[PDB]
């Protein structure tokens, strides 16, 4: 049991590192898309 | 049609405008922005700018945005109101997801609540050592009440001097932070063992001489800490009020041999007089040029800003907050004194018992005057609380030692019905609206409660 | 997987692991789990209980 539980924990932390990498990628995609595609309400900037 | 004159504020300038009272906000917001930008540009002030994606919006000064699809009328914008113009930053973004339950729990809690921190930890330690030293001082007072030993007074003196020197060293060395309230807590905590140490040096059986000596020295120390520190002054104001009354009672029991009832009725009279005098006295105490450590609201105004100019507004603000704190401390001290005297008067097994219940009712109404009259939330709540506590204290003072179902049923019934009436006056009554005439008549009735106290004060004195 | 269906011992330990990891995520706000004092102190509890049991048996042998 203890060795297996250590292996589990280790794998899970690796998966967390991947998840945060996905998070930062998704944040970049979000910022890009909303820059190209503002919400209709926000279009009242109308300049620049 | 109707029009609302309102002063809008935008980019550190307030401008009075006359607005169509029932055009929707969506209609007027754009040319209002154009007019504001024109006025700012005319003033040489940098105009408003749309910081990225977002929208221009108007808020009440409390912060809530107005309904753009709705007019001023149906959202209760009246004449003489004020509005705050803003460009609201865009809210929308990707709604993130953490699929694993454990990591989602951990990240949500960590994001949304506050951990323990050493800043908090030092305050907790100060609070717990304050509680400990009050237990120790009260315990030594209990022992000297029970036993005639001279030896408790050295223990009280030594613990007092240790904690007072520690508080002084913390206040001197670590004055640089608003966590000097650790020192304030220790000083408040350590004045009490000093008071019981001085009180326990009075020889013979414990009583009035010990009481007058301890309360006098504790009130004197509480008066000194005003001029030397000037911090956390409401609690010291309440304490010096209580010590002034207790010292007046102790001198009345030593210089004279007056009865307890005479003194309690004197104390009640002093209370209702002081309630009448308290706001004026507070405005006096507002300007005693004590040291100028700012309080929380004043600090958090000062962080947002840099008889004329800044020093005038700063003096005005500090003066007003010192007034508010003194007034609140005074009212709390009077509230305690009022309930303790009414509790002391209403013994059930006395022949005159009907009279102090009238004194209770008159004081109850008189206090409710001030409660409806005084502006600060926590002062109105103070007055209401003490007024209720009058009734509760006299009720229990009867029903505990008067072993009868009659008084029990009477007390418990009024004890549940009376606060429900007190609630009812605002819960069902629409926004507590009454006519000004009816209000003034209620003010007359609870004023007409006062002048019966004067002859009753004479009659219970003799 | 509703109901009282069968489960393997590897799932029993897998659930107990996720329970401990969630407990650590609840009391602390970290899930790095390379060491875990929760287990260590419940083992200390187990030591307390087993010692009380042992002494209770050692008490039984007297007559």
């Amino acid at each position: 049991r203890p060795k297996l539980d250590a292996m589990r924990a280790q794998f899970m932390l690796m998966l967390d590192m991947l998840r945060e990498t996905a998070q930062e990628s998704a944040d970049s995609m979000d910022a890009n898309y909303r820059w190209f595609h503002p919400a209709p309400t926000t279009l009242a900037a109308a300049v620049g | 049609p109707q029009a609302a004159v309102v002063a809008i504020m935008a980019a550190d300038v307030q401008i009075a405008v006359v607005l169509d009272a029932h055009a929707p906000i969506s209609v007027m917001i754009d040319p209002l922005l154009k007019v504001v930008n024109t006025r700012l540009r005319e003033l040489g002030v940098a105009p408003l700018e749309a910081k990225g994606r977002g929208r221009w919006m108007l808020c009440l000064v409390d912060g809530t945005p107005l309904r753009p699809n709705l007019s001023l009328t149906e959202q209760e914008v009246y004449d003489g109101d004020r509005l705050w113009l803003k460009f609201l930053e865009d809210t929308e973004h990707r709604s993130e997801v953490i699929e694993h339950i454990s990591t989602a729990v951990a990240t949500n809690l960590s994001k949304r609540f506050a951990p323990i921190d050493p800043v908090v930890a030092v305050q907790v330690g100060a609070t717990m050592v304050a509680v400990g030293v009050l237990l120790g001082s009260a315990l030594l007072g209990w022992w000297r009440w029970q036993h005639e030993s001279w030896l408790p007074a050295p223990f009280a003196a030594v613990i007092a001097v240790l904690v007072l020197t520690v508080a002084t060293m913390i206040l001197a060395r670590s004055k640089t932070v608003p966590d000097r309230r650790v020192g304030d807590i220790l000083l408040l905590s350590g004045l009490v063992p000093l008071a019981v140490a001085i009180a326990a040096t009075a020889p013979g059986p414990v009583g009035a001489p010990h009481a007058v000596l301890g309360f006098g020295v504790f009130g004197v120390a509480a008066m000194l800490v005003m001029r030397f520190t000037g911090r956390r002054l409401g609690v010291y104001t309440a304490l010096v009020t209580l010590c002034a009354a207790a010292t007046a009672a102790g001198l009345a029991r030593m210089v004279l041999l007056t009865s307890a009832v005479t003194l309690l009725t004197c104390v009640l009279l002093a209370c209702v007089l002081m309630y009448h005098g308290a706001p004026a006295l507070s405005r006096w105490l507002s300007g005693i040029r004590l040291p100028v450590f700012p309080s929380a609201t004043s600090r958090w105004v000062f962080e947002a800003r840099p008889l004329e100019g800044p020093a005038s507004v700063r003096d005005v603000l500090l003066r007003a907050e010192r007034a508010r704190s003194f007034l609140t401390g005074l009212l709390v001290g009077l509230g305690v004194l009022t309930v303790v005297c009414l509790a002391g008067l209403c013994d059930p097994h006395a022949g005159r018992r009907w009279l102090p219940l009238l004194l209770a009712a008159f004081t109850f109404g008189f206090l409710i005057l001030r409660g409806r009259s005084y502006v600060d939330r926590w002062q109105a709540i103070t007055l209401a609380a003490t007024a209720v506590l009058i009734i509760a204290a006299v009720a229990v003072r009867y029903v505990l030692v008067s072993g009868s179902p009659a008084v029990l049923s009477a007390g418990v019934a009024v004890l549940v019905l009376l606060p429900a009436a007190g609630l009812t006056a605002a819960a069902v009554v629409p926004n507590t609206i009454y006519s000004p005439l009816f209000r003034k008549i209620v003010e007359w009735i609870e004023y007409l409660c006062l002048m019966p106290i004067f002859p009753l004060a004479l009659w219970l004195m003799n | 997987g509703y109901g009282l269906g069968l489960s393997t011992r590897t799932q029993v330990t897998g659930y107990q692991f996720l329970a401990r990891r969630t407990a650590m995520a609840l009391t602390r706000w970290r899930v790095r789990m390379e060491v875990e004092p929760g287990r260590r102190q419940v083992l200390a509890v187990v030591a307390s209980v087993s010692a009380a049991g042992v002494i209770c048996l050692g008490a039984l042998l007297w007559s």
